[PDB]
């Protein structure tokens, strides 16, 4: 009766870092050391909590949430930083409790000759809230004028790709993440 | 401050095909809009298309009695941009130029969006006999 | 299609006196326009961009005035240092057309 | 990422189409390109473009006009090469290389003993 | 597109003695590139790559060298399986990826 923590893991394809999943999971039994005790994971760190302590602790709802970004982007991804992705892409409330996983996938989602199927906001009005995505592709605003659904000047199409490649340096190379968040 | 060169004009006669480059400087020319706007002799200037960032689509908006020809591409690596023309008939014959425009910054990144040119090339003589 | 037309084209006066150009519109654009100024047999320069900014290094002696439908560029003296030919180009969005042109001769 | 195999060809008519077949044989990685490289008779050898057979996008060197790499299908788990009438320059002997994920193993199998197309 | 220009065009040795390839590159492949071998009759098979490490299940005569636009091969004992020709290939700047043009070693 274990959990599908694997399939999450060991997943085909995953989203993009403005369209990540989410996933809930509850009434199961999820066993950690698993998944902690593993060279693949370059990251691991948690908070509120002792990694080694999980098994100790049950909770009503577990949450897991993927996508994926650049390498020298994870230190955005943490409770209280800012950047592109903490600014308008997934942000985390400080009362976080939960771990937070990253290792490289170069293998598995760059192709040679660019990669152009993953993206990320680049504008938008205001900040996210905790725990919060948007999909919608609007053309953003950028001054009195407006324009109309016209890609002129001060209105700017607000989705970029990523256009990973197996030769880039180690800091642009890709990297997939999951969080955990719990009761 | 920045400069832009163009070169690989010539004598060349009607029928055929030409290449025409230009070479940034000291942009982050890897994310930046290019033009290409040409002067034909004693006449005003007449803008003839423009290339995105390869970032954001990586584009190309020719004008309205241009579609058919004068292709553009970019290649990176060495900061090079490239005009071809695919036909000469006759009146290619014209001055060149490759020229970029504003800069624009919303918190974190920036890129010459080039919607009204600032910096311009010295500027290429094409000639059709 | 928006055409647009940049008259007269022959113009000139004494040096010190005031010069009116106007860059007429066939549909709206707000405030986004610009003006180039080409010297005989040289590369075009920038004056203005917003219709009214002026440049950072270029002479105050120029005032763009207007904004909406019709809009004016005016020489406050005239000197002769600035013949040229003045060029008033769209730029709401593509593509990006230049104006008909505007030469400046100088009076007797 | 095992051997390949190769469909001996022979003379054709100036131009026709052909299809020029490599194999598989198993154990592949994820990322899965595989390529297309040319020798002219005695000289040095051009690529041509690579394919990745689970979603298929076969990008081409600027030389793809008799160029058209398509797997076509997993069934026999082949990566054909085709093309139609190409006439009397392409008489040259065209190896399929293998590759991964990881950018090191990638030329190892690198074909097998190839097809020595015969145009005029 | 980058020009891999190889020299010298033929390298004539004697048995044993060690012998240099070297190959050229237009600009940067700097950590990018490999080392074929090609016995008349069949197919090329790669030797090393990064520039630096070795394939598997070679001789540990061979090593790489150079790094950059100038790179460089060693050979340390000419035995009778060495004579053949050696091409350099990059493989970074995808659209064309190129060759070199090789090198028939051979004796006396």
């Amino acid at each position: 009766n274990l959990c599908p923590f694997g399939e999450v893991f060991n997943a085909t394809r995953f989203a993009s870092v403005y369209a990540w999943n989410r996933k809930r999971i509850s009434n199961c039994v999820a066993d950690y050391s698993v998944l902690y005790n593993s060279a693949s994971f370059s990251t691991f760190k948690c908070y509120g909590v002792s990694p080694t302590k999980l098994n100790d602790l049950c909770f009503t709802n577990v949450y897991a949430d993927s996508f994926v970004i650049r390498g020298d982007e994870v230190r955005q991804i943490a409770p209280g930083q800012t950047g592109n992705i903490a600014d308008y892409n997934y942000k985390l409330p400080d009362d976080f409790t939960g771990c937070v996983i990253a290792w490289n996938s170069n293998n598995l989602d760059s192709k040679v000759g660019g990669n152009y199927n993953y993206l990320y906001r680049l504008f938008r009005k205001s900040n996210l809230k905790p725990f919060e995505r948007d999909i919608s592709t609007e053309i953003y605003q950028a001054g009195s004028t407006p324009c109309n659904g016209v890609k002129g000047f001060n209105c700017y199409f607000p989705l970029q790709s990523y256009g990973f490649q197996p030769t880039y340096g180690v800091g642009y190379q890709p990297y997939r993440v999951v969080v955990l968040s719990f009761e | 401050e920045v400069q832009l060169v163009e070169s690989g004009g010539g004598f060349v006669k009607p029928g055929g095909s030409l290449r025409l480059s230009c070479a940034a400087s000291g942009f982050k020319f890897s994310d930046a809009w290019m033009n290409w706007v040409r002067q034909a002799p004693g006449k005003g200037l007449e803008w003839v298309g423009r290339i995105k960032s390869k970032a954001d689509g990586q584009t190309t908006d020719y004008a309205a009695p241009v579609k058919g020809r004068f292709s553009i591409s970019r290649d990176d690596s060495k900061n090079t941009l490239f005009l071809q023309i695919h036909n000469l008939e006759s009146d290619d014959t014209a001055v060149y130029y490759c020229t970029t425009g504003a800069l624009v910054e919303s918190r974190y990144f920036d890129w010459f969006t080039g919607y009204y040119f600032d910096y311009w090339g010295q500027g290429t003589l094409v000639t059709v006999s | 299609d928006i055409q647009m037309t940049q008259s007269p084209s022959s113009l000139s006066a004494s040096v010190g006196d005031r010069v009116t150009i106007t860059c007429r519109t066939s549909q709206g654009i707000y405030n986004y326009l610009a003006w180039y100024q080409q010297k005989p047999g040289k590369v075009p320069k920038l004056l203005i961009y917003g219709a009214s900014t002026l440049q950072s290094g270029v002479p105050s002696r120029f005032s763009g005035s207007g904004s909406g439908t019709d809009f004016t560029l005016t020489i406050s003296s005239l000197q002769p240092e600035d013949v040229a030919t003045y060029y008033c180009q769209k730029y709401k969005s593509a593509p990006l057309t230049f104006g008909g042109g505007t030469k400046v001769e100088i009076k007797r």
